[PDB]
RNA sequence: UGAAGACAUUGUCAGGUGGGGAGUU
Protein backbone atom coordinates (compact mmCIF):
# COMPACT_ATOMS: atom_id res chain seq x y z
CA UNK A 1 0.00 0.00 0.00
CA UNK A 2 2.57 2.63 0.99
CA UNK A 3 4.47 1.57 -2.37
CA UNK A 4 1.22 1.97 -4.34
CA UNK A 5 1.12 5.74 -2.61
CA UNK A 6 5.05 6.70 -3.00
CA UNK A 7 4.33 5.81 -6.88
CA UNK A 8 1.34 7.69 -7.08
CA UNK A 9 3.34 11.04 -5.78
CA UNK A 10 6.87 9.59 -7.81
CA UNK A 11 4.84 9.21 -11.11
CA UNK A 12 2.59 12.35 -10.72
CA UNK A 13 5.26 14.98 -10.34
CA UNK A 14 7.36 13.09 -13.46
CA UNK A 15 4.00 13.98 -15.81
CA UNK A 16 3.91 17.44 -14.59
CA UNK A 17 7.43 18.12 -15.05
CA UNK A 18 6.93 16.74 -18.83
CA UNK A 19 3.65 18.70 -19.16
CA UNK A 20 4.95 21.85 -18.18
CA UNK A 21 8.35 21.03 -20.40
CA UNK A 22 11.06 22.25 -18.21
CA UNK A 23 14.57 22.01 -20.08
CA UNK A 24 16.80 21.12 -16.78
CA UNK A 25 14.81 18.22 -15.53
CA UNK A 26 13.72 15.78 -18.46
CA UNK A 27 16.80 14.14 -18.72
CA UNK A 28 16.14 12.99 -14.90
CA UNK A 29 12.51 12.54 -15.74
CA UNK A 30 12.87 9.66 -18.09
CA UNK A 31 15.70 8.22 -16.39
CA UNK A 32 12.97 7.59 -13.39
CA UNK A 33 10.18 6.75 -15.86
CA UNK A 34 12.67 3.77 -17.11
CA UNK A 35 13.82 2.53 -14.06
CA UNK A 36 9.83 2.74 -12.14
CA UNK A 37 7.84 1.83 -15.44
CA UNK A 38 7.69 -2.14 -14.50
CA UNK A 39 6.12 -1.22 -10.95
CA UNK A 40 2.64 -0.36 -12.33
CA UNK A 41 -0.18 -1.59 -13.81
CA UNK A 42 0.10 -3.21 -17.28
CA UNK A 43 -2.05 -0.71 -19.23
CA UNK A 44 -0.32 2.11 -18.30
CA UNK A 45 3.08 0.44 -19.59
CA UNK A 46 0.84 1.35 -23.23
CA UNK A 47 0.14 4.96 -22.17
CA UNK A 48 3.90 5.41 -21.51
CA UNK A 49 5.01 4.89 -25.14
CA UNK A 50 2.19 6.74 -26.36
CA UNK A 51 2.53 9.89 -24.10
CA UNK A 52 6.61 9.59 -25.42
CA UNK A 53 5.66 9.59 -29.18
CA UNK A 54 3.49 13.21 -28.49
CA UNK A 55 6.57 14.64 -26.92
CA UNK A 56 8.72 13.60 -29.90
CA UNK A 57 5.75 15.01 -32.13
CA UNK A 58 5.40 18.27 -30.47
CA UNK A 59 9.73 18.96 -30.86
CA UNK A 60 9.50 17.88 -34.22
CA UNK A 61 6.94 20.27 -34.63
CA UNK A 62 17.98 22.11 -28.06
CA UNK A 63 15.12 20.39 -29.89
CA UNK A 64 17.48 17.67 -31.03
CA UNK A 65 18.40 16.80 -27.53
CA UNK A 66 14.50 15.99 -26.47
CA UNK A 67 13.74 14.08 -28.93
CA UNK A 68 16.61 11.54 -28.94
CA UNK A 69 15.79 11.49 -24.67
CA UNK A 70 12.49 10.32 -25.37
CA UNK A 71 13.84 7.59 -28.00
CA UNK A 72 16.63 6.51 -25.68
CA UNK A 73 13.96 6.12 -22.81
CA UNK A 74 11.59 4.24 -25.12
CA UNK A 75 14.01 1.66 -25.91
CA UNK A 76 15.74 1.23 -22.38
CA UNK A 77 11.55 0.56 -21.36
CA UNK A 78 11.29 -2.19 -24.11
CA UNK A 79 14.96 -3.68 -22.45
CA UNK A 80 13.42 -4.79 -19.49
CA UNK A 81 13.16 -8.53 -19.52
CA UNK A 82 9.24 -7.96 -17.89
CA UNK A 83 8.28 -5.40 -21.00
CA UNK A 84 10.35 -7.71 -23.70
CA UNK A 85 7.79 -10.91 -22.55
CA UNK A 86 4.83 -8.45 -22.77
CA UNK A 87 5.49 -7.36 -25.96
CA UNK A 88 3.37 -9.16 -28.57
CA UNK A 89 0.57 -9.37 -25.21
CA UNK A 90 0.17 -5.50 -24.80
CA UNK A 91 1.13 -4.53 -28.25
CA UNK A 92 4.52 -2.55 -27.94
CA UNK A 93 6.03 -1.75 -31.45
CA UNK A 94 8.62 0.87 -31.96
CA UNK A 95 8.69 1.05 -35.43
CA UNK A 96 7.46 4.57 -34.71
CA UNK A 97 10.74 5.85 -32.99
CA UNK A 98 13.44 3.58 -35.13
CA UNK A 99 11.45 5.31 -38.36
CA UNK A 100 12.11 9.01 -37.04
CA UNK A 101 15.36 7.91 -35.53
CA UNK A 102 15.99 7.15 -39.24
CA UNK A 103 14.35 10.47 -40.87
CA UNK A 104 16.92 12.44 -38.14
CA UNK A 105 20.31 10.84 -39.10
CA UNK A 106 20.61 13.60 -42.25
CA UNK A 107 19.76 16.64 -39.78
CA UNK A 108 21.86 15.45 -37.08
CA UNK A 109 24.91 15.36 -39.17
CA UNK A 110 24.57 19.51 -39.74
CA UNK A 111 24.01 20.19 -35.85
CA UNK A 112 27.00 21.82 -34.70
CA UNK A 113 26.26 21.62 -31.04
CA UNK A 114 26.82 17.70 -31.37
CA UNK A 115 29.76 17.72 -29.10
CA UNK A 116 28.53 20.72 -26.06
CA UNK A 117 28.58 18.45 -23.33
CA UNK A 118 26.07 4.60 -14.85
CA UNK A 119 23.07 6.75 -16.01
CA UNK A 120 20.97 5.32 -18.75
CA UNK A 121 18.85 8.02 -20.48
CA UNK A 122 20.15 11.14 -18.18
CA UNK A 123 23.36 11.86 -20.46
CA UNK A 124 24.63 15.40 -21.09
CA UNK A 125 26.13 14.47 -24.90
CA UNK A 126 23.88 14.40 -27.82
CA UNK A 127 26.24 12.10 -29.70
CA UNK A 128 26.17 10.20 -26.70
CA UNK A 129 22.37 9.93 -26.96
CA UNK A 130 22.74 8.88 -30.87
CA UNK A 131 25.18 5.58 -29.97
CA UNK A 132 22.97 4.41 -27.55
CA UNK A 133 19.82 4.66 -30.04
CA UNK A 134 21.92 3.38 -32.76
CA UNK A 135 23.02 0.11 -30.48
CA UNK A 136 19.41 -0.44 -29.30
CA UNK A 137 18.19 -0.68 -33.29
CA UNK A 138 21.39 -2.60 -34.21
CA UNK A 139 22.63 -4.05 -31.24
CA UNK A 140 19.84 -5.32 -29.01
CA UNK A 141 20.12 -7.25 -25.95
CA UNK A 142 17.65 -9.62 -27.09
CA UNK A 143 17.20 -11.32 -30.51
CA UNK A 144 20.52 -10.01 -31.18
CA UNK A 145 21.04 -12.34 -34.22
CA UNK A 146 16.98 -12.28 -35.45
CA UNK A 147 17.00 -8.31 -36.69
CA UNK A 148 15.73 -7.56 -40.42
CA UNK A 149 18.57 -7.16 -42.77
CA UNK A 150 17.06 -4.46 -44.11
CA UNK A 151 16.93 -2.33 -41.06
CA UNK A 152 20.49 -3.00 -40.45
CA UNK A 153 21.25 -1.76 -44.49
CA UNK B 1 -9.83 -3.03 -66.56
CA UNK B 2 -11.77 -0.58 -63.84
CA UNK B 3 -10.70 0.28 -60.67
CA UNK B 4 -11.94 -1.80 -57.37
CA UNK B 5 -15.12 -0.80 -55.64
CA UNK B 6 -15.34 -0.13 -52.02
CA UNK B 7 -16.89 -3.37 -51.14
CA UNK B 8 -14.04 -5.30 -53.51
CA UNK B 9 -11.41 -3.34 -51.81
CA UNK B 10 -11.94 -4.01 -48.76
CA UNK B 11 -12.41 -7.39 -49.11
CA UNK B 12 -9.02 -7.49 -50.92
CA UNK B 13 -7.03 -5.94 -48.16
CA UNK B 14 -8.46 -7.90 -45.61
CA UNK B 15 -6.94 -10.83 -47.01
CA UNK B 16 -3.51 -8.86 -47.33
CA UNK B 17 -3.87 -8.14 -43.76
CA UNK B 18 -3.97 -11.47 -42.99
CA UNK B 19 -0.18 -11.86 -44.30
CA UNK B 20 1.21 -8.65 -44.02
CA UNK B 21 1.73 -5.53 -41.70
CA UNK B 22 2.58 -1.74 -43.30
CA UNK B 23 -0.40 -1.95 -45.54
CA UNK B 24 -0.06 1.85 -45.69
CA UNK B 25 3.57 1.18 -47.64
CA UNK B 26 2.01 -0.43 -50.19
CA UNK B 27 -0.30 2.79 -51.44
CA UNK B 28 2.13 5.40 -49.97
CA UNK B 29 3.29 7.79 -52.61
CA UNK B 30 6.52 7.63 -54.39
CA UNK B 31 9.40 9.65 -55.14
CA UNK B 32 8.26 10.89 -58.42
CA UNK B 33 5.00 11.82 -57.56
CA UNK B 34 3.31 8.10 -58.59
CA UNK B 35 1.42 5.81 -56.55
CA UNK B 36 0.62 1.72 -56.42
CA UNK B 37 -3.22 1.69 -57.41
CA UNK B 38 -5.49 -1.74 -57.91
CA UNK B 39 -7.06 -3.04 -61.12
CA UNK B 40 -9.62 -5.45 -61.90
CA UNK B 41 -9.06 -7.20 -65.17
CA UNK B 42 -11.48 -10.46 -65.86
CA UNK B 43 -12.16 -11.21 -62.04
CA UNK B 44 -8.49 -10.72 -61.16
CA UNK B 45 -6.91 -8.26 -58.98
CA UNK B 46 -3.73 -6.81 -60.45
CA UNK B 47 -0.77 -4.57 -58.16
CA UNK B 48 0.64 -2.18 -60.21
CA UNK B 49 2.00 1.45 -60.71
CA UNK B 50 -0.61 4.41 -62.13
CA UNK B 51 1.23 5.79 -64.88
CA UNK B 52 1.17 2.38 -65.87
CA UNK B 53 -2.62 1.79 -65.65
CA UNK B 54 -2.86 4.81 -67.43
CA UNK B 55 -1.00 3.97 -70.41
CA UNK B 56 -2.61 0.52 -70.35
CA UNK B 57 -5.74 1.91 -71.37
CA UNK B 58 -4.83 2.59 -74.67
CA UNK B 59 -4.82 -1.49 -75.03
CA UNK B 60 -8.91 -2.83 -75.93
CA UNK B 61 -10.26 -5.29 -72.89
CA UNK B 62 -10.27 -8.09 -74.63
CA UNK B 63 -6.83 -7.75 -76.21
CA UNK B 64 -5.23 -7.03 -72.59
CA UNK B 65 -4.13 -10.13 -70.57
CA UNK B 66 -1.52 -8.97 -67.89
CA UNK B 67 -0.73 -5.92 -65.89
CA UNK B 68 2.00 -5.50 -63.23
CA UNK B 69 2.06 -8.11 -60.40
CA UNK B 70 -1.05 -10.54 -59.84
CA UNK B 71 -2.64 -10.47 -56.36
CA UNK B 72 -5.26 -13.55 -56.99
CA UNK B 73 -8.62 -13.99 -58.29
CA UNK B 74 -12.15 -12.66 -57.00
CA UNK B 75 -14.19 -16.50 -56.94
CA UNK B 76 -17.63 -16.48 -58.46
CA UNK B 77 -18.95 -16.18 -54.66
CA UNK B 78 -17.44 -12.84 -53.74
CA UNK B 79 -14.20 -13.85 -52.18
CA UNK B 80 -11.07 -12.68 -52.63
CA UNK B 81 -7.75 -15.91 -52.98
CA UNK B 82 -4.36 -15.06 -52.56
CA UNK B 83 -1.99 -16.91 -55.78
CA UNK B 84 1.61 -16.97 -55.75
CA UNK B 85 1.94 -14.19 -58.17
CA UNK B 86 1.71 -12.32 -55.17
CA UNK B 87 4.86 -13.97 -52.80
CA UNK B 88 7.17 -10.90 -53.83
CA UNK B 89 4.74 -8.96 -52.66
CA UNK B 90 3.68 -10.96 -49.35
CA UNK B 91 7.68 -11.80 -48.45
CA UNK B 92 8.21 -7.58 -48.19
CA UNK B 93 6.21 -6.87 -45.44
CA UNK B 94 5.51 -10.46 -44.35
CA UNK B 95 4.33 -10.53 -40.25
CA UNK B 96 4.85 -14.40 -39.93
CA UNK B 97 7.87 -16.01 -41.27
CA UNK B 98 8.57 -19.76 -41.49
CA UNK B 99 11.90 -21.54 -42.27
CA UNK B 100 11.85 -24.67 -43.79
CA UNK B 101 15.00 -27.33 -44.27
CA UNK B 102 16.37 -28.97 -47.60
CA UNK B 103 14.40 -32.00 -46.61
CA UNK B 104 11.09 -30.13 -46.02
CA UNK B 105 11.74 -27.52 -49.15
CA UNK B 106 11.11 -30.18 -51.91
CA UNK B 107 8.02 -31.55 -50.29
CA UNK B 108 6.33 -28.33 -50.00
CA UNK B 109 7.30 -27.20 -53.80
CA UNK B 110 5.70 -30.55 -54.39
CA UNK B 111 2.36 -29.58 -52.43
CA UNK B 112 2.57 -31.16 -49.29
CA UNK B 113 2.06 -29.26 -45.51
CA UNK B 114 4.94 -28.12 -43.48
CA UNK B 115 5.60 -30.44 -40.66
CA UNK B 116 7.51 -30.29 -37.51
CA UNK B 117 10.54 -32.08 -39.16
CA UNK B 118 10.74 -29.69 -42.08
CA UNK B 119 11.09 -26.39 -39.58
CA UNK B 120 14.76 -24.87 -38.92
CA UNK B 121 13.30 -21.62 -37.90
CA UNK B 122 9.99 -20.17 -36.15
CA UNK B 123 8.88 -17.10 -35.53
CA UNK B 124 8.10 -16.30 -31.41
CA UNK B 125 4.72 -15.36 -30.58
CA UNK B 126 2.62 -16.78 -33.50
CA UNK B 127 -0.83 -17.74 -33.13
CA UNK B 128 -2.94 -20.50 -34.15
CA UNK B 129 -4.66 -19.84 -37.19
CA UNK B 130 -2.17 -16.82 -38.88
CA UNK B 131 -0.77 -16.26 -42.22
CA UNK B 132 2.91 -16.77 -42.78
CA UNK B 133 5.33 -16.87 -45.66
CA UNK B 134 7.54 -19.71 -46.00
CA UNK B 135 11.44 -19.10 -46.73
CA UNK B 136 14.22 -22.12 -47.19
CA UNK B 137 17.34 -21.99 -45.19
CA UNK B 138 19.19 -19.19 -47.91
CA UNK B 139 15.90 -16.77 -47.00
CA UNK B 140 14.33 -17.19 -50.03
CA UNK B 141 10.77 -17.07 -50.24
CA UNK B 142 8.84 -20.51 -51.62
CA UNK B 143 5.15 -19.28 -50.76
CA UNK B 144 2.99 -18.80 -47.99
CA UNK B 145 0.14 -20.26 -45.76
CA UNK B 146 -2.31 -20.53 -42.99
CA UNK B 147 -0.47 -22.04 -39.11
CA UNK B 148 -1.87 -24.50 -37.75
CA UNK B 149 -0.91 -24.79 -33.97
CA UNK B 150 0.37 -22.09 -31.90
CA UNK B 151 4.19 -21.56 -31.27
CA UNK B 152 4.34 -22.68 -27.89
CA UNK B 153 1.99 -25.61 -28.97
CA UNK B 154 3.96 -26.58 -32.19
CA UNK B 155 7.07 -26.78 -29.91
CA UNK B 156 5.65 -29.79 -28.03
CA UNK B 157 4.50 -31.36 -31.10
CA UNK B 158 4.95 -34.60 -32.91
CA UNK B 159 7.79 -34.62 -35.73
CA UNK B 160 5.00 -36.04 -37.76
CA UNK B 161 2.45 -33.59 -37.30
CA UNK B 162 1.50 -30.22 -39.21
CA UNK B 163 2.62 -27.04 -38.28
CA UNK B 164 1.66 -25.25 -41.30
CA UNK B 165 -1.25 -25.19 -44.21
CA UNK B 166 -0.13 -24.77 -47.40
CA UNK B 167 -2.28 -22.21 -49.73
CA UNK B 168 0.42 -21.80 -52.36
CA UNK B 169 3.25 -23.09 -53.68
CA UNK B 170 6.37 -21.62 -56.28
CA UNK B 171 6.00 -25.13 -57.94
CA UNK B 172 2.46 -23.76 -59.57
CA UNK B 173 4.56 -22.11 -62.11
CA UNK B 174 5.22 -25.33 -63.60
CA UNK B 175 1.34 -25.78 -63.84
CA UNK B 176 0.76 -22.90 -66.00
CA UNK B 177 4.13 -23.29 -68.19
CA UNK C 1 -28.54 -22.21 -41.93
CA UNK C 2 -29.30 -20.12 -45.36
CA UNK C 3 -27.77 -16.95 -46.45
CA UNK C 4 -30.41 -13.31 -46.28
CA UNK C 5 -28.98 -12.66 -49.17
CA UNK C 6 -30.05 -15.69 -50.94
CA UNK C 7 -33.43 -14.35 -49.17
CA UNK C 8 -35.27 -11.88 -50.70
CA UNK C 9 -35.42 -10.51 -47.30
CA UNK C 10 -36.15 -7.12 -47.03
CA UNK C 11 -33.80 -4.06 -45.14
CA UNK C 12 -35.11 -3.27 -42.11
CA UNK C 13 -34.56 0.52 -40.58
CA UNK C 14 -32.82 0.67 -37.52
CA UNK C 15 -30.06 2.88 -35.40
CA UNK C 16 -28.15 2.18 -38.61
CA UNK C 17 -29.92 4.00 -41.44
CA UNK C 18 -31.11 2.20 -44.29
CA UNK C 19 -30.51 5.03 -46.54
CA UNK C 20 -31.01 5.41 -50.17
CA UNK C 21 -32.12 1.75 -51.22
CA UNK C 22 -31.26 -0.07 -54.75
CA UNK C 23 -34.70 -1.89 -56.45
CA UNK C 24 -33.36 -5.24 -56.82
CA UNK C 25 -32.19 -6.86 -60.11
CA UNK C 26 -31.18 -3.68 -61.23
CA UNK C 27 -28.15 -1.41 -61.97
CA UNK C 28 -26.73 -0.59 -58.81
CA UNK C 29 -23.55 1.94 -59.99
CA UNK C 30 -20.23 1.16 -59.37
CA UNK C 31 -18.55 3.48 -56.88
CA UNK C 32 -14.89 3.27 -57.67
CA UNK C 33 -12.23 3.58 -54.74
CA UNK C 34 -9.06 5.20 -56.32
CA UNK C 35 -8.20 8.17 -54.56
CA UNK C 36 -4.92 7.48 -52.02
CA UNK C 37 -7.31 9.52 -49.06
CA UNK C 38 -10.45 7.05 -49.91
CA UNK C 39 -8.12 4.13 -49.49
CA UNK C 40 -6.48 5.04 -46.48
CA UNK C 41 -10.11 5.37 -44.81
CA UNK C 42 -10.53 1.65 -45.51
CA UNK C 43 -7.12 0.40 -44.74
CA UNK C 44 -7.92 1.63 -41.16
CA UNK C 45 -10.75 -0.03 -40.45
CA UNK C 46 -9.13 -3.20 -41.69
CA UNK C 47 -6.36 -2.79 -39.39
CA UNK C 48 -8.02 -1.88 -36.64
CA UNK C 49 -10.14 -5.06 -36.88
CA UNK C 50 -7.17 -7.14 -37.22
CA UNK C 51 -5.50 -5.64 -34.12
CA UNK C 52 -8.65 -6.15 -32.34
CA UNK C 53 -8.32 -6.08 -28.78
CA UNK C 54 -6.29 -3.30 -27.26
CA UNK C 55 -5.03 -3.25 -23.05
CA UNK C 56 -4.06 0.94 -23.25
CA UNK C 57 -6.66 2.81 -23.16
CA UNK C 58 -4.62 5.69 -24.61
CA UNK C 59 -3.71 3.31 -27.77
CA UNK C 60 -7.18 2.14 -28.10
CA UNK C 61 -7.74 6.11 -28.72
CA UNK C 62 -5.15 6.45 -30.92
CA UNK C 63 -6.56 3.60 -33.40
CA UNK C 64 -9.83 5.26 -33.28
CA UNK C 65 -8.28 9.02 -33.65
CA UNK C 66 -6.59 7.78 -36.69
CA UNK C 67 -9.31 6.55 -38.25
CA UNK C 68 -11.09 9.55 -37.88
CA UNK C 69 -8.56 11.68 -39.13
CA UNK C 70 -8.47 10.10 -42.37
CA UNK C 71 -12.13 10.35 -42.59
CA UNK C 72 -12.04 14.03 -42.15
CA UNK C 73 -9.17 13.87 -44.56
CA UNK C 74 -11.50 11.78 -47.77
CA UNK C 75 -14.30 14.09 -46.52
CA UNK C 76 -12.48 17.02 -47.52
CA UNK C 77 -10.78 15.69 -50.77
CA UNK C 78 -14.29 15.16 -51.83
CA UNK C 79 -15.56 17.94 -50.84
CA UNK C 80 -12.86 20.03 -52.58
CA UNK C 81 -13.81 18.04 -56.09
CA UNK C 82 -17.18 18.37 -56.04
CA UNK C 83 -16.09 22.55 -55.99
CA UNK C 84 -13.72 22.10 -58.58
CA UNK C 85 -16.04 20.27 -60.46
CA UNK C 86 -19.12 22.59 -60.25
CA UNK C 87 -17.19 25.94 -60.90
CA UNK C 88 -14.67 24.40 -63.41
C1' U D 1 6.34 47.26 -58.63
C1' G D 2 9.71 42.56 -57.95
C1' A D 3 10.58 36.91 -59.13
C1' A D 4 10.87 32.90 -62.57
C1' G D 5 11.28 31.88 -67.72
C1' A D 6 11.26 30.90 -74.49
C1' C D 7 10.54 25.42 -70.55
C1' A D 8 5.92 24.71 -68.58
C1' U D 9 0.68 25.90 -68.90
C1' U D 10 -2.98 26.25 -72.55
C1' G D 11 -5.45 25.83 -77.25
C1' U D 12 -6.69 23.19 -82.49
C1' C D 13 -6.88 18.74 -85.58
C1' A D 14 -6.14 13.32 -86.13
C1' G D 15 -6.36 8.77 -83.54
C1' G D 16 -6.46 4.29 -79.12
C1' U D 17 -9.47 2.83 -74.95
C1' G D 18 -13.46 3.45 -72.25
C1' G D 19 -16.95 -2.74 -66.58
C1' G D 20 -17.63 4.81 -65.59
C1' G D 21 -21.77 9.20 -67.28
C1' A D 22 -26.02 10.50 -70.97
C1' G D 23 -29.51 8.66 -74.85
C1' U D 24 -31.97 4.69 -78.18
C1' U D 25 -33.86 0.05 -79.87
Amino acid sequence: RIQSEILKMVFATYFRILKARVPHLMGAVLEGLAKYAHLINQDFFGDLLEALKDLIRDTDRDTSRESLLCTVTAFALLEGQDAHNARSDLHLDLSFFITNLYRSLLSLSLNPDLELGNNKINLQTTTVLLLRCLTSVLLPPWNIRSVPPIRLA
Amino acid sequence: MRPLTDQEMKIVLDKLANYMTDLKSLIAPLEDGDRYVFRMQKDRVYYVKLSIANIATCVARDKLLSLGTCLGKMTKSGKFRLHITALPILAQNARYKIWVKDNGAQPFLYGSNIVKAHVGRWTEDCPEHSGCVVYNMADIPLGFGVTARSTAEARRLDPTGIVCFRQADCGEYLRDE
Amino acid sequence: VYSEKELGIPQLNTVTPVGVTKPKGKKKGKVFVDDRESMNTILAMVEAEKQGQIESKIMRARQLEEIREARRIEAEKKEAERKALLEN
